[PDB]
RNA sequence: AAACUCCAUAUAUAUAAUUUUAAUUAUAUAUAAUUUUAUAUUAUUUAUUAAUAUAAAGAAAGGAAUUAAGACAAAUCAUAAUGAUCCUUAUAAUAUGGGUAAUAGACGUGCUAUAAUAAAAUGAUAAUAAAAUUAUAUAAAAUAUAUUUAAUUAUAUUUAAUUAAUAAUAUAAAACAUUUUAAUUUUUAAUAUAUUUUUUUAUUAUAUAUUAAUAUGAAUUAUAAUCUGAAAUUCGAUUAUAUGAAA
């Protein structure tokens, strides 16, 4: 019982801090359980069948844990971690962008003049 | 005026059948986006990269003769000993064995 | 076309006067002459401030009604280019070549 | 205003506890509606640090649970002039 | 600070001509929650009434019946539109869908 | 000035645009309705309107949940609000947003309008 | 600092078998300008000189990237990395909720108004663009309901075609014709007029009765209802009838 989830999962290649690892467990559990999300959310919100089926669909739907909801897999810096103006063409936050556009590492891209 | 309704409905339901597409006349809420989506789980998943990268940990395993050591690790190792020698560290992490 | 250039040219002052206070008191203001543009521009000020006092709802019908008027000499801001021509003759003396 | 056609939100909390005894329900769903079968149930509702008791009225069926639980009570400006 | 409307000189009424206050009132039928009628006085114009909640259909005064249908006022508030909202969910399939949670 | 259930109007409006003006339930389309069924024509400027049109507009408006009575509806479900303890209710008790509107920069209107007894 | 450079400019040359057509185009290379002369006038280190005048020849006129040294112990240990320290059953980890969102007076920067040099409704052989996006998508046409011929706007049902100089987002919109438009007795009816007829001239009504409170404004509220999500209660955006405040 050492291990922060209840899932043992591998770890990031590269740079890792703790709401990396809480990111990374939501996505890879979405990964594994987004078939039974969908089917249960056709049958609890389909009309045609049993209204028992429907609610016994949404209830199970509702008690599932929160590392399997799409919802909460948020994109973040994935050389520093932070959460706030990341691009998902690169993966990258706003500085880490800026400055490995400045150092060549992106594969295209090159400073704007127009 | 208009071609009748029935003819066009009709229609409709030949070509569904034809080419493999749901029918639904009245319009009720079938769901049938619901299921009808790409699974995006794959790539969600694969966001942070491969975590099979090869490390430095495993070229012992791979070429042991070539004798690597690596400056972060030490640095960490020279700093921990300062710190221990100049007096401060780490306490002790008291064991499981303890309180209730 | 004609009668709008004759009032234009009729109700635009010919000189103006502007503040100098780097000299001495009441600006020591030195009459200073004027360009067709600027002239143009004291004249339709004006025009247009005599015209929105009528009734019509329509700018249009008011300016034309206006410029009528101005054609045939019923203008009131020829009081206007007076007062400032009177002051320039008032102010000849502080004229100084520059 | 969650859609009707969708059927109102139902989280799984005791109730069966809650009628035969007089065990009141202690939740932190505060999302889930009021349905007609929790009228005279006591109901201790999660407010961020303690949890408010309320009983079920025939008029608050329809309501959700966390309307009646304030999160932040009221502000009072300290002149002191 | 109060407010009150001024004393006019109250008119006398002498020693054996004051009359008693016979305020007018009607035969007034009043219906309660069963089919039984009591005639009353009641100053209202209102020479018929009927009762929707009342002794005959509370619980306190009715402790022997067995089955006793409780009702209130009508065209009113959102009242019972918590029922006419939701029409799939419908009267025992939900006595038996909520047997157990199955909690610890 | 022409009086429709005791309110003063003009001759030169229209009825169409009047009702909604001054009465608390009627709008656009319940305007272009009571016209459509008593006939008036679409831009009817109600100087136009004889002594039986009036009256069977009058009816026609009381035959309708048009004023006070609204009132009350509204009225009743702010008491309601309150009466049930919600959290609606108290914002309307201490003249505060309801809709989840800030309070921190401006909340100048609804504390001159939000009330217990609502116009 | 200037030049060199990128977006733009002109010319050429080369590619496209002009059905990825936009050949009126796309982008590879080169040329051109940090413009040349000719007489005029003031002048003046005398002609070798500038400031203008402007016959002439040229397509030729912009934009942005780059902001040195020193400093203001300017901001950043909350992008990440770091020395000293300071927490080690916490100052390190997880979940359920509640915080960041409260509201007396302040203060910035914005949006929407307060009407006639101006705001709404219509404009189907569909007046006229540029630059972007679409495998963690996109949503054409069509059919249903709000709402009655339609149409227009909101939702659902189906999803066509395209991973895209080809489908789609997407018939730009303002302009410009037309109708309307309170304050405004500047109006609308009734009859009569007549060579203003989509119109004017009469006599009556349109007068609680001419200097601001709508047919402007859309804040604030009531109630259906709908999107997305497991889930809008505290706290999300939407159409519908009502509400219609300040200005
Ligand atoms: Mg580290
Ligand atoms: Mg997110
Ligand atoms: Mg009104
Ligand atoms: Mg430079
Ligand atoms: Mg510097
Ligand atoms: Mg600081
Ligand atoms: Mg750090
Ligand atoms: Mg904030
Ligand atoms: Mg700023
Ligand atoms: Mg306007
Ligand atoms: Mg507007
Ligand atoms: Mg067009
Ligand atoms: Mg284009
Ligand atoms: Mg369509
Ligand atoms: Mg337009
Ligand atoms: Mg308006
Ligand atoms: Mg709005
Ligand atoms: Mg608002």
């Amino acid at each position: 019982g050492n291990f922060r989830f209840p899932i043992k999962t591998k770890l990031p290649p590269g740079f890792i801090n703790a709401r990396i690892l809480r990111d990374n467990f939501k996505r890879q559990q979405f990964k594994e359980n987004e078939i039974l999300v969908k089917s249960l959310k056709f049958i609890a919100r389909n009309m045609n069948l049993p209204t028992k089926l429907r609610l016994e669909a949404q209830l199970k739907l509702n008690a599932l844990p929160n590392y399997m909801r799409s919802t909460q897999i948020k994109n973040r810096c994935v050389d520093s971690g932070h959460a706030r103006f990341v691009l998902s063409d690169f993966r990258l936050c706003r500085y880490q962008f800026r400055e490995n556009a400045l150092k060549g590492n992106l594969p295209g891209v090159k400073k704007g003049i127009w | 005026m208009n071609v009748p309704k029935a003819r066009l409905l009709k229609v409709a339901e030949l070509s569904a059948k034809i080419f493999d597409q749901n029918f639904n006349p009245s319009g009720i809420r079938t769901g049938s986006k619901i299921l009808n989506e790409r699974l995006k789980g794959p790539s969600v998943a694969s966001y942070y990269g491969n975590p099979d990268i090869l490390k430095f940990r495993h070229l012992k395993t791979l070429y042991p003769d070539i004798e690597f050591v690596d400056l972060e690790e030490q640095y960490r190792l020279s700093m921990v000993e300062a710190k221990k020698r100049r007096g401060k560290g780490a306490p002790k992490k008291m064991k499981k064995d303890a309180a209730a | 076309i004609q009668a709008l250039e004759k009032s234009l040219d009729e109700l635009a002052p010919l000189m103006m006067t502007k503040t100098f206070n780097t000299g001495v008191a009441k600006a020591s203001v030195i009459p200073v002459p004027l360009n067709k543009r600027q002239r143009n521009r004291i004249a339709w000020n004006w025009i247009v401030q005599s015209a929105n006092q009528r009734v019509s709802s329509d700018f249009a019908v008011r300016l034309g009604e206006e410029l009528t008027a101005i054609a045939k000499g019923t203008s009131s801001a020829f009081e206007k280019r007076d007062q400032i021509h009177k002051t320039a003759i008032a102010h000849r003396a502080y004229i100084q070549l520059k | 205003s969650r859609s009707v056609w969708k059927g109102p939100n139902i989280v799984p909390l005791p109730i069966r506890e809650a009628m035969t005894k007089g065990t009141p329900i202690r939740t932190n769903a505060r999302a889930a509606t009021i349905l007609p079968q929790f009228v005279g149930l006591k109901f201790q509702i999660h407010n961020g640090k303690e949890y408010v008791p309320i009983e079920i009225s025939e008029d608050m069926v329809g309501h959700k649970l966390g309307e009646f639980a304030p999160t932040r009570k009221r502000f009072s400006y300290t002149q002191t002039k | 600070t109060r407010i009150t409307l001024p004393r006019r000189p109250a008119k006398k009424i002498q020693l054996g001509k004051s009359r008693p206050a016979i305020y007018h009132q009607f035969n007034v039928k009043m219906e309660l929650s069963d089919g039984s009628v009591v005639i009353r006085r009641s100053q209202y114009p209102k020479g018929e009434i009927r009762l929707i909640q009342d002794q005959r259909n509370n619980p306190l005064w009715n402790p022997s019946r067995d089955d006793l249908v409780v009702v209130d006022a009508n065209s009113g508030g959102s009242l019972d539109r918590f029922n006419k909202r939701y029409s799939s969910l419908f009267s025992t399939v939900e006595l038996s869908e909520e047997n157990k949670k199955k909690t610890q | 000035v022409v009086h429709i259930l005791g309110k003063g109007f003009k001759g030169k409006e229209v009825i169409k645009i009047a009702l909604a003006s001054k009465f608390y339930g009627i709008g656009k389309t319940t305007a272009e309705k009571i016209c459509s069924k008593l006939g008036l024509y679409p831009w009817m400027r109600m100087h136009q309107l004889s002594e039986p049109q009036i009256m069977s507009i009058a009816s026609e408006l009381s035959t309708m949940t048009i004023e006070g009575d609204a009132r009350a509806i509204v009225k009743d479900n702010i008491a309601l609000k309150r009466k049930i303890g919600s959290y609606s209710g108290m914002r309307h008790t201490l003249h505060l947003p309801v809709r989840g509107q800030h309070t921190r920069n401006n909340a100048k209107t609804a504390r001159k309008l939000n009330k217990i007894d609502r116009r």
